[PDB]
């Protein structure tokens, strides 16, 4: 049974610090390299760095390279990645990876940690997109930072016909999104209709009620 | 001498006898090649017959590239089945060596020692040896580097 | 500097299909290549390593194949869930470098979208700014023309759309187009209309509305 846990992500401040750990189990690191591979948020991998334990040996990708140093401690059966000088686009899911056997292909990863590099939080504005036998309604929740937000109807309750889009990087650099539903017609102004908006890099959220 | 061999890290070392080798491999090649390379590493067993030694593994570079250039080779681990059981725990001899268009140019050997996992077993050898509990430790500090001039195109 | 250029983006396929994925590397390299499978929220799975060494327990209908610089993962027979994203990689030469993925997603029947468009929320004008927002719902396949018109003038450039992924039920997607205006032009000008075309429409469709 081979686990790879990894701990230590969280919001940091542009230019600060943060170290992750990777601590692995049903497996002797010594003999195997462990890497670390991020994934920004909708995009692919990037290997990020590798080390040996026996040989302490490591390799860093370019451009984390002098910013980042990773290291293991061969006792404790644990790699780290000290993440130095942290710039926005380090955001990303980091996993921890063993490769053993495999020419430096990664055969277990860990379930992976969220960095978030922000200095400035901002709570997004909610409007609703009001109704026009199936109609169509919705939430737009506009120019919040970081990401993400949380998206629920009616408390949960509703969950049919829910499409909450990905959101997207505006030109001002802020964040957009909106959430959709479509529900019968004839259900308007009886059935109360409420977007909840949760934004925790904020501490922030709002209910919206969406009539016609 | 167009391509030079500028440098080797051993990366899995102390490691398992039936580990594959990972070394990482720097060189530089001063201009267009017509031909490949071939990086080959290369067992010398401490059997007595001339068949001590293993092709273990061999990796083409081609078409060559120009300049400063790093990549791992890994290695295939030695065939244990063709070894004297009487030479397993010994010490050894491991060669990495390139040649350019089947004209050997460079070659690295290092000493290896073996020895088994656990000091019960460094003591009381079975006569069965046990292979999965052999660890290599490559004498990484000391490469004997060795050059040949070759005609290159 | 080396590049894994993965190719397609995505493709669409029905369980029982074989489908190949290629990856380009832009320079030689001689077996040490993988390939990856990652479901949304998960961390990817290894399937194949050393270019078509098949990783223990991994099902016998994935394989791999290097014919020179192109290494090709093919899935002989898909099955349901083989829907996922696909991931190569290379760790020959310094840096290992993946492939930009391709997403294996599922075939279906053509299905118009239903099309919706909001004005500006009342609440939004008196905040300040205005937001446009088309919506293209439960579709097939995910390729479409979402085009805005003002007073009817092509708009360009004020506009940005998302796309949900296939929906787990139907297995179709909606996307929404969200037009960005100043709130004084957008209280200078009349008719607001997105106009779509799509594969399963006979002629274009607009919705509309004036302010």
């Amino acid at each position: 049974e081979v686990q790879l846990v990894e701990s230590g992500g969280g919001l940091v401040q542009p230019g600060g610090s943060l170290r992750l750990s990777c601590a692995a189990s049903g497996f002797n690191v010594s003999y195997s390299s462990i890497h670390w591979v991020r994934q920004a948020p909708g995009k692919g991998l990037e290997w990020v760095a590798y080390i040996y334990p026996s040989s302490g040996y490591t390799s860093y990708a370019d451009s984390v390279k002098g910013r980042f140093t990773i290291s293991a401690d061969t006792s404790k059966n644990t790699a780290y990645l000290q993440m130095n000088s942290l710039r926005a686009e380090d955001t990303a899911v980091y996993y921890c990876a063993r490769s053993y056997s495999t020419k430096l292909a990664m055969d277990y990863w860990g379930q992976g940690t969220l960095v978030t590099v922000v200095s400035r939080r901002l709570p997004p504005s909610v409007f609703p997109l009001a109704p026009s036998g199936t109609a169509a309604l919705g939430c737009l929740v506009k120019d919040y930072f970081p990401e993400p937000v949380t998206v629920s109807w009616n408390s949960g309750a509703l969950t049919s016909g829910v499409h909450t889009f990905p959101a997207v990087l505006q030109s001002s650099g802020l964040y957009s999104l909106s959430s959709v539903v479509t529900v019968p017609s004839s259900s308007l102004g009886t059935q109360t209709y409420i977007c909840n908006v949760n934004h925790k890099p904020s501490n922030t959220k709002v209910d919206k009620k969406v009539e016609p | 001498s167009i391509v030079s061999l500028l440098g080797i890290k051993v990366l899995n070392n102390p490691a398992k006898f039936t580990d594959p080798y990972e070394f990482e491999i720097t060189f530089e090649c001063l201009e267009s090649l017509k031909h490949d390379l071939e990086w080959k590493l290369t067992y010398v067993g401490s059997s007595r017959s001339l068949d001590h030694d293993q092709e273990l593994d061999s990796i083409l570079v081609g078409p060559v590239p120009v300049g400063v250039n790093k990549f791992v080779f890994s290695a295939d681990p030695p065939s244990a089945e063709l070894i004297p059981a009487s030479e397993l725990v010994s010490v050894t001899v491991i060669l990495l060596s390139c040649s350019y268009d089947g004209r050997e140019f460079v070659r690295v050997g290092y000493y290896v020692n073996n020895e088994y996992d656990e000091e019960e077993l460094r003591e009381n050898p079975p006569a069965k040896v046990q292979v999965d509990h052999i660890v290599r430790n490559i004498l990484a500090e000391k490469p004997r580097v060795t050059r040949f001039n070759i005609v290159w195109d | 500097d080396i590049q894994m250029t993965q190719s397609p983006s995505s493709l669409s396929a029905s369980v029982g299909d074989r489908v190949t994925i290629t990856c380009r590397a832009s320079q030689s390299v001689s077996s040490a290549v993988a390939w990856y499978q990652q479901k949304p929220g998960k961390a990817p799975k290894l399937l194949i390593y050393s270019a078509s060494s098949l990783y223990s327990g991994v099902p016998s209908r994935f394989s791999g194949s290097r014919s020179g610089t192109d290494f090709t993962l093919t899935i002989s027979s898909l099955q349901p869930e083989d829907f996922a994203t696909y991931y190569c990689q290379q760790s020959q030469w310094y840096p290992i470098t993946f492939g930009q993925g391709t997403k294996v997603e599922i075939k279906r029947t053509v299905a118009a979208p239903s099309v919706f468009i909001f004005p500006p929320s009342d609440s939004q004008l008196k905040s300040g700014t205005a937001s446009v927002v088309c919506l293209l719902n439960n579709f097939y396949p995910r390729e479409a023309k979402v085009q805005w018109k003002v007073d009817n003038a092509l708009q360009s450039g004020n506009s940005q759309e998302s796309v949900t992924e296939q929906d787990s039920k139907d297995s179709t997607y909606s996307l929404s187009s969200t037009l960005t205006l100043s709130k004084a032009d957008y209280e200078k000008h009349k008719v607001y209309a997105c106009e779509v075309t799509h594969q399963g429409l006979s002629s274009p469709v607009t919705k509309s509305f004036n302010r």
